[PDB]
RNA sequence: UCUGAGAGUUUGAUCCUGGCUCAGGAUUAACGCUGGCGGCAUGCCUAAUACAUGCAAGUCGAUCGAAAGUAGUAAUACUUUAGAGGCGAACGGGUGAGUAACACGUAUCCAAUCUACCUUAUAAUGGGGGAUAACUAGUUGAAAGACUAGCUAAUACCGCAUAAGAACUUUGGUUCGAAUCAAAGUUGAAAGGACCUGCAAGGGUUCGUUAUUUGAUGAGGGUGCGCCAUAUCAGCUAGUUGGUGGGGUAACGGCCUACCAAGGCAAUGACGUGUAGCUAUGCUGAGAAGUAGAAUAGCCACAAUGGGACUGAGACACGGCCCAUACUCCUACGGGAGGCAGCAGUAGGGAAUUUUUCACAAUGAGCGAAAGCUUGAUGGAGCAAUGCCGCGUGAACGAUGAAGGUCUUUAAGAUUGUAAAGUUCUUUUAUUUGGGAAGAAUGACUUUAGCAGGUAAUGGCUAGAGUUUGACUGUACCAUUUUGAAUAAGUGACGACUAACUAUGUGCCAGCAGUCGCGGUAAUACAUAGGUCGCAAGCGUUAUCCGGAUUUAUUGGGCGUAAAGCAAGCGCAGGCGGAUUGAAAAGUCUGGUGUUAAAGGCAGCUGCUUAACAGUUGUAUGCAUUGGAAAC
């Protein structure tokens, strides 16, 4: 939807520029100007119909990950990958929270060698070669009752907290809570903070840094001070209790296994056996 | 042209041969509003005689408004 | 703003009508109260003369309908001329285009006058205008640009329009003339001169 | 680049060759003057200085000064 | 870019600091510590800013709420 | 007519001095939040870091050859310029690094200056000579090209003759290290176009030739004056100081050389270090004044770096040369080519600035008689709310406050709110259609009349007519021009300073913070939602400056104890200083005179609808100078 400015026409060659003012129809040329450009665009100045001719556009198959070595280098890889994506519509590059690095894609190794040559000579990137990493889930064994524990004096009156709760892991129902105080041994306002001390840990793991999911609980016992009080003490003690529970009962990860539909005209299937 | 953009203005400036515009000048002849052409401008009528006394031939384009003024009628005696 | 979107909140906060009753029309039990929900047995804790400065500046600010950059610019414009500058300030504010055409009986209100001026419904002495900034001087004849004379709303408004002694108006040909400058007692002088000159703390 | 500059570059080179030739001609004439003093050579060098100040090659003020010094030193007689 | 290094408070809930994430320091005042004389700016950096703030809308990543 | 606003903070309370912070603006300001537009101006402050392509300078065919070509049997009508020669290319651009001064600005003497093209007017335009570009042949090569030979033209250049006037010299008349006057010893200038007329030979029109004087313009030198900081920079310097001789020099001068002599400056801050383009001016303040040296203007200075040179009036020259340094590029590896602090633009840095854009339309500069040509000068449009400024987000009626939301902690209500709905109006902007600008009649050219030296024509000077110059623009603007309220507002704060309070969560935590500082069971200070307020297409907000900050004190402060009187004295220089009467007028005041540019503000006005803006009259001290004044 832009009126683009055209500077000149030209003929690229590895030696130097070669410019000619006009060119007849059905030929090929290059244009300097035209501030923004991508493949398969249609340009109109004679006020005639616009038109598209594109019947194939390859999608990437491989995913590789590269770590950065400098922050400005990281920004430069981002910019350079954007520039190369604009140059050729064949592959896409990502920097996603699943890995937190440069997720590149392409066809073959030598194409990547040419890309690193480009970003070394021009984009000043010093790209390293590594191995990709993907996120995993993390469950854990069905452990017993756990306790959160805390004394620290925090700016004046000391901050105290005792909680005794049970986590029953199960993938049928989520976070529960039962009011199992009949006498009124605990104030109702303490019902929420302990639950909070659980929510902060519903999406991370203490052993591998991956989400601990399916965390059930129920406030069963606790202890505060008579002449002193504390509110987030419950949450901090619950976080420490989560760490303690993860310490003891051997959590286990859960890996995304993929479905691959591999094809061959029954010629290189020996590769299929000897690899799979 | 100077002044407000899209509103032309042209002061009659003094130059012998080699004074670039918007700089030193020996004398200001007057002003001009080149939007409505009627030669409506204040001039000394003697500063032009000052040029006519010692040369420094005037610019060839401001000549028409002086023709409306009639500087030849007081200039023809330059060579008699 | 030019169209603040709400006038009775502001008026009921201040308490100034147009002539005697325009900000109230018995709309929802006509009362003298604030639009807030702090009750109405009290107004606020802090009390200062700068609050009255704000009240008067907003009243003059909106009852003639100007912005604030134009406001300081026109104080400077009147600062050009010497004497008792406060009365000159007020007489120039009254001289505004919408103010005069309202005082012509040619507009139900200043907002309506600015609207009709905005869409090109005014013309005087071969001078069209789309900006409420015309300073009225003795010797100005004002016409309606009668191309849009088909409007019954303007004639109905001029049926019961307010006449001013220091100008001249006509009720049917939509024409008038600026005979003389505005007078002090003839106009609502709720804006106190001393307070206005007190606010001037720019220089 | 530039074309008239090259034309101007080669234009004054021959001019400079000729002008330095006549300048060293004046130089050897005034050197003969330096060797021993006479009226005829002084007149010849003045005649040459007339042409040389006449052209832009030699400043008129310098020629006037030098001829003044020469007449001053010859009028010792 | 100079050799000297300054300490700075972190306003906003949570943090978008990730162990050598680029920051942009700005003139500030905090009386709680000798050494903090600057502030990070939210809204234009690798930090996209944060929500839960609409009384204050400029010196943060606070957009106008989508409504 | 000009002439100064407070508030808070050490304390059980309460006073002195004193800092800090806010209420005010302003910016070449990023970036949030973003956002409709019209003009209006601006848009490397940062690496004087290096850089592709197009542009940044050409022009004369009425000065010539010379070849070539369209039409020509031929003569050639015409074309066009690679080339010589003519002018210009040093003017125009941007940068501000080094520069601490005669750089700048002012007043100045240039008894030391010069200036081609103009200015009034004068003197002449006689001839002679031979190279050479180009062209041709060859060696050397893709090119680069060089070296020989032959072919020439010209306003190119070199003699001869001729000099009005000039220089040079001698005698004779002149002024408050000099100038004019009569006579003469010496000496020197050149060219041909274009046209008319005339059989011709001549003559005339006009360019130009060569000379002269009025001028002015331009550049340069000295002079007094003012124009950063630093004592944790005490002595500093020896063509240095002086003259002579000689030389150079537009020109005076150790500018330079030879001879000797021995200083020269300095505590009244030299010399040295950081640092700076300067000034006018911008901002702030009531002023005195302080900050900065944006755009714009004038002067100086630089030009990848350091030197050296020629050119022409004029340069040590952004894109003229030579060398070296450093870098880049091409290559046939033989050898060369290149200089964005020209315009755009790139790369990097940088939070932070644009178009790898258009017309030479007007005007400026260069060439030309002219057709006119060249011009990133100039003017436009692009991007940006970057600032000042206008302008949309509608307008009249319409309610015991529509829904909701909130509180009423108790249940009318109160609230956003006549804003909603609805009646109807209208098109700033958005849409249809048509008309259609000016700036551009400037400019030469094509035709007359008179005028005039010259009559024989040709030439010009004006009064008049016609030929056109448009990127802009499809613009501005207008039109009983059409659907249509339809195309939309954010914004920080709400304890006090300064203004606007309720509720949920909140529990010295999360946090918020210009200051006071608050927050652990009722937070009006946190987030939350309502409501409330202040500004507004801007609002946040730190770097930025003054005012408040009389918060280094002439204006306009103090030192007994809050900070400070040296421990005291002998005192040089310096500042101040009894009375009288005299000259003179240095300070001083005052009246005329030259100058203090442009621009900004101030007052009056003109133009755009209105200001912003532009243009216009005065408006700016001070320096020198003539005349009074003698109180200190």
């Amino acid at each position: 939807n832009k009126k683009e400015r055209v500077s000149r026409l030209v003929k690229m060659h590895a030696q130097n520029r070669n410019e000619i003012e006009e060119i007849r129809a059905g030929d090929i040329c290059a244009i300097i100007g035209l501030k923004d450009t991508t493949t398969g665009e249609t340009l109109v100045d004679d006020k005639i119909d616009v038109q598209l001719e594109a019947m194939q556009f390859a999608q990437p198959v491989i995913s590789l990950a590269v770590e950065p070595k400098t922050k400005a280098d990281q920004e430069k890889m981002s910019i350079a990958l954007s520039k190369l994506a604009e140059e050729d519509p064949t592959f896409k590059t990502f920097t996603d929270p699943e890995t937190g690095q440069t997720i590149i894609a392409g066809m073959g190794e030598l194409h990547l060698d040419i890309l690193v040559d480009r970003m070394r000579r021009e984009f000043k990137v010093e790209v390293n070669v590594g191995a990709p990493q993907v996120s995993f889930r993390e469950t854990f064994n069905k452990e017993s009752e756990v306790e959160g524990k805390y004394i620290k004096q925090s700016g004046g009156r000391g901050q105290y907290g005792h909680v005794k709760i049970r986590f029953e892991p199960n993938k049928d129902k989520g976070f529960e809570f039962v009011d199992k105080i009949v006498g009124g041994r605990i104030p109702r306002e303490y019902i929420k903070p302990v639950q909070a001390g659980l929510e902060n840990a519903m999406a991370s793991g203490p052993l591998a840094g991956y989400p601990m999911i399916d965390i059930k609980a129920t406030l069963f016992d606790g202890s505060f001070h008579e002449v002193d009080s504390s509110e987030m003490a419950f949450k901090i003690a619950a976080s420490l209790a989560l760490k303690e529970a993860g310490k003891v009962c051997s959590p286990v990860l859960l890996e995304p296994i993929m479905a691959i539909e591999v094809t061959v005209p029954e010629q290189y299937f020996g590769d299929t056996m000897g690899d799979i | 042209r100077m002044g407000r953009v899209h509103y032309p203005t042209y002061r009659i400036v003094a130059v012998d041969s080699r004074v670039k515009r918007d700089g030193k000048y020996i004398a200001l002849i007057g002003h001009l509003n080149p939007a409505l052409k009627e030669n409506k401008c204040k001039i000394d009528e003697a500063v032009a005689l000052e040029w006519l006394n010692k040369g420094a031939k005037p610019t060839d384009t401001v000549r028409s408004l002086f023709s409306q003024t009639g500087l030849w009628k007081k200039f023809v005696e330059s060579k008699k | 703003m030019k169209y603040t979107g709400s006038i009775f909140k502001r008026s009921r906060r201040l308490g100034f009508s147009l002539l005697e009753n325009n900000k109230e029309f018995s709309k929802g039990k006509k009362r003298k109260t604030i639009p807030g929900q702090h009750g109405n047995r009290f107004r606020s804790s802090t009390m200062s003369g700068y609050a009255q400065q704000l009240q008067e500046k907003q009243r003059m600010q909106y009852m003639y309908g100007i912005t604030d950059k134009q406001f300081r610019r026109l104080f400077r414009l009147v600062l050009k001329q010497r004497g008792n500058l406060a009365v000159n300030l007020f007489r120039v504010l009254e001289s505004r285009l919408d103010n005069i055409v309202y005082r012509m009986g040619f507009a139900p209100t200043r907002r309506s006058a600015r609207q009709l001026v905005n869409h090109g419904h005014v013309l005087l002495n071969d001078r069209t205008v789309d900006t409420p900034s015309i300073i009225l001087n003795p010797g100005d004849k004002v016409r309606l640009k009668a191309k849009t004379i088909k409007i019954p709303i303007v004639k109905a408004a001029s049926e019961s329009g307010v006449v001013s002694p220091f100008v001249e108006t006509n009720n049917k040909t939509f024409e008038g003339t600026y005979v003389r400058f505005p007078e002090r007692s003839e106009l609502p002088a709720g804006i106190n001169e001393s307070y206005v000159v007190e606010w001037y703390k720019r220089l | 680049n530039i074309k008239s500059n090259e034309k101007r570059l080669r234009q004054n080179i021959k001019r400079n060759l000729n002008n330095k030739g006549q300048k060293t001609k004046l130089k050897t004439n005034v050197k003969n003057f330096h060797k021993e003093i006479n009226l005829d050579n002084l007149g010849n060098v003045y005649s040459q200085a007339d042409r040389l100040a006449r052209k832009g090659i030699i400043s008129t003020n310098r020629a006037r000064r030098l001829k003044s010094r020469n007449v001053a030193v010859l009028n010792k007689t | 870019t100079n050799g000297f290094e300054v300490l700075t408070y972190i306003p906003g809930e949570g943090h978008n600091l990730q162990e050598h994430s680029v920051t942009l320091l700005r003139g500030g005042r905090v009386k709680d510590l000798p050494g903090v004389r600057y502030h990070i700016v939210r809204g234009t950096l690798d930090t996209v800013g944060v929500e839960k703030r609409r009384q204050q809308r400029s010196a943060y990543g606070a957009k106008k709420p989508k409504a």
